């Protein structure tokens, strides 16, 4: 069974978050306990609490209550509320059910305490040096900079057709202006470069997408 | 209070096999139904398997099947985890971890700290450095980006700095990637005004100290 | 043993094999958290046979301790086209289950387990007949025992043990005569019983017999933290070899070795456990289980 979160979510501080898990249609959220977790870089996950229920629930060691627990039936859907948006609570968050014997995670969500405001971002993609090309190797790189919340999707294209082997993308870092960047690779053969018309990197950000082209034939 | 402590960080070539270890203090193993989640870099989390003692059965997911191991020293307190023919896709941080909602009295750890296993079959080589040059597509508006692009090295880390440290304004230098080849590669980039781009010097100093290896790259325009 | 009823013999897992969200409370049961599927037995009032045993096996423990096989069906499905393999079964039972419950189960005719399931938000009918939508907050996490019963483990042969009844000619699914005469219906809790090659055995008479001792499974042991169940195998008998160490009552003084001052924990005699035996047409048997069950009886007149 997959569990579907979204990738990214965001709310002002003193507000309230909320994120849903999404279970899909031959399993109903009503059968199971809904995991909770919070995850922060550079440390293991944090149970937070679990929901099976207004009378089957249970908080975790050192959780405060801004965080708390629910079920809609009618979307087949955990959702985590925490009240009181404050800034540590900017972390990844998962959910997860034990319907059989394995532990069934969703996708993650990114929330972002929204610091202040929602800048979008700035695409650069460099062809192959001459250099790189010299030494029979190719890489494209997609340098994404300056976007707020620091959540990107990057999709790469090889004469409109998308291209999944050969990609590597860092997981966005915080810049010393406190924007967002992230970095994206396409490993090519010289031959793949200089046999297409064009190569894109497409990022996507808060739902909107910019995107770039570079072509070997200058 | 239960205290879980995973052993150190792995580097093992493809094909070989891995063993992970999570030392229980506080408690007794015996008593503790211990599972494994991974989590490869950026990416989400995945159950591997656990171990049932109410039942004395072992469970793994199929994904794993035929390469996860667990076993156990109950004498030291101390959970393992052995997986095999490992491939470039099993770097990842794996986790020993706990049911939070059966053993809701313990107050310590649920999770251990994680244990980095990189697979690769690279041997201190040293990184090759190729400009990222802006033409005039960098541009939008007297912005322009330019960089150097540190590739294939290993193992970890290179530091890289412009001008010899004296350019900070403007520089991100990003984390490192692990490519198939099992070769690391990281991109170092400044954003500077077009205009001083005939005007302006602009020169990346890449170090890799345990191949001792410093190289210094101009990054001009392109013609 | 009041809260030593929760310090359940063998693994005490009271759990059905669909539904295992209950299990850091019912596998296994013990001193704390509560079971929907064990809780059920220990209401004063109810279960009557089960409380006058209750340090012997539940249904869901014998199945998970190997006594007990699971149906070849492990559930049936109320609201399908038949929900046939428990269907016919189920009808000459006339039972009554408790609301929010989405499975019931059941010792069959052929001294399986079976169960009656339902979608998961529906509530089984007062009758357990027919699946009912959730008018609860939420559903219980377990399954309902139908019958009031208490089981053990047994290598004694009963393949050569069949329902005897006065005047009987149908009792439940089990058609004993050919009876051509106009005849009696009628509700009737009978007691049955299951033995190791058997089908179930019902019986005009419930004529039980248990011989106590001081084997391992006779004993409760515990320790204080606030009740924490204790595993007896731990204990080093007079004159013997133990993990841990141990103290306990009269009873247990009397084989295992007392040390009344270092104790890790103490063990009492479970009186009332022991080995169970019932007559079957003149003859002592060892069951595997032993229970009642109001089902139609059709007796000629």
């Amino acid at each position: 069974p997959v569990l579907t979160q979204p990738p990214s979510s965001s709310a002002s501080p003193g507000e309230s978050a909320r994120l849903t898990c999404t279970l899909p249609s031959d399993i109903s959220v009503s059968s199971y306990n809904i995991y909770w977790y919070q995850q922060k870089p550079g440390s293991p996950p944090r149970f937070l609490l679990y929901y099976y229920s207004d009378s089957d629930k249970g908080q975790g060691s050192g959780v405060p209550s801004r965080f708390s627990g629910s079920k809609d039936a009618s979307d087949n859907t955990g959702i985590l509320l925490i009240s009181g948006l404050q800034s540590e609570d900017e972390a990844d968050y998962y959910c997860m059910i034990w319907p059989s014997n394995a532990w069934v995670f969703g996708g993650g969500t990114k929330l972002t305490v929204l610091g202040q405001p929602k800048a979008a971002p700035s695409v650069t993609l460099f062809p192959p040096s001459s250099e790189e090309l010299q030494a029979n190797k190719a890489t494209l790189v997609c340098l994404i900079s300056d976007f707020y919340p620091g959540a990107v999707t990057v999709a790469w294209k090889a004469d409109s057709s998308p291209v999944k082997a050969g990609v590597e993308t860092t997981t966005p870092s915080k810049q010393s202006n406190n924007k967002y960047a992230a970095s994206s690779y396409l490993s090519l053969t010289p031959e793949q470069w200089k046999s297409h018309r064009s190569y894109s990197c497409q990022v996507t950000h808060e739902g909107s997408t910019v995107e770039k082209t570079v072509a070997p034939t200058e | 209070q239960v205290q879980l402590v995973q052993s150190g960080a792995e580097v093992k070539k493809p094909g070989a096999s891995v063993k992970v270890s999570c030392k229980v203090s506080g408690y007794t193993l015996t008593e503790l139904s211990m599972h494994w989640v991974r989590q490869a870099p950026g990416k989400g989390l995945e159950w591997m398997g656990g171990f049932d003692r109410e039942d004395g059965e072992t469970i793994y997911a199929q994904k794993f099947q035929g390469r996860v191991t667990m076993t156990e020293d109950t004498s030291t307190d101390t959970a393992y985890m052995e997986l095999s023919s490992l491939r470039s896709e099993d770097t990842a941080v794996y986790y020993c971890a706990i049911d939070p909602i059966r053993y809701n009295w313990n107050y310590g750890d649920y999770w251990g700290q994680g244990t980095l296993v990189t697979v690769s079959s690279a041997s201190t080589k040293g990184p090759s450095v190729f400009p990222l040059a802006p033409s005039s597509k960098s541009t939008s508006g007297g912005t322009a980006a330019l960089g150097c692009l540190v590739k294939d090295y290993f193992p970890e880390p290179v530091t890289v700095s412009w001008n010899s440290g004296a350019l900070t304004s403007g520089v991100h230098t990003f984390p490192a990637v692990l490519q198939s080849s099992g070769l690391y590669s990281l991109s170092s980039v400044v954003t500077v005004p077009s205009s001083s781009l005939g005007t302006q010097t602009y020169i990346c100093n890449v170090n890799h100290k345990p191949s001792n290896t410093k190289v210094d790259k101009k990054v001009e325009p392109k013609s | 043993e009041d809260p030593h009823l929760r310090n359940r013999p063998g693994k005490g897992h009271n759990y059905i094999d669909g539904m295992t969200q209950e299990d850091a409370t019912c596998k296994p049961v013990t001193y704390a958290g509560a079971c929907s599927s064990f809780d059920v037995l220990l209401e004063k009032g109810k279960f009557p046979l089960f409380q006058s045993y209750a340090h012997h096996r539940t249904l869901l423990e014998a199945v998970h301790d190997t006594i007990i096989a699971k149906a070849d069906p492990p559930s049936c499905d109320l609201q399908s086209a038949h929900g046939n393999p428990c269907m016919k079964e189920k009808l000459v039972m006339k039972t009554h289950c408790p609301n929010d419950y989405q499975s019931a189960h059941y010792l069959n005719n052929d001294g399986k387990m079976a169960s009656v399931k339902c979608p998961p938000k529906y509530e089984l009918t007062e009758d357990c007949n027919f699946c009912r939508q959730m008018t609860g907050a939420s559903l219980k996490k377990g399954s309902y025992p139908l019958q009031d019963l208490f089981c053990q483990s047994s290598e004694d042969d009963g393949s050569k043990l069949k329902t005897k009844m006065k005047g009987v000619c149908e009792v439940g699914v089990q058609a004993l005569k050919k009876c051509d005469g106009q005849l009696s219906t009628a509700h009737e809790v009978v007691p049955f019983a299951v033995f190791k090659n058997s089908k179930k055995v019902y019986l005009d008479k419930l004529d039980l017999k248990t011989e106590e001792n001081l084997l391992p499974d006779s004993f409760v042991c515990f320790e204080h933290k606030e009740l924490k169940s204790f595993d007896i195998s731990q204990c080093p008998k007079i004159g013997g070899h133990g993990s841990k160490k141990c103290t306990g009552d009269a009873a247990f003084c009397s084989a295992y070795e007392c040390t009344a001052q270092y104790a890790n924990a103490y063990c009492s005699h479970a009186n009332g456990s022991g080995i169970v035996q019932i007559q079957v047409s003149g003859v002592w048997k060892k069951p595997l289980c032993v229970g009642y069950e109001r089902v139609v009886v059709k007796r000629e007149l």
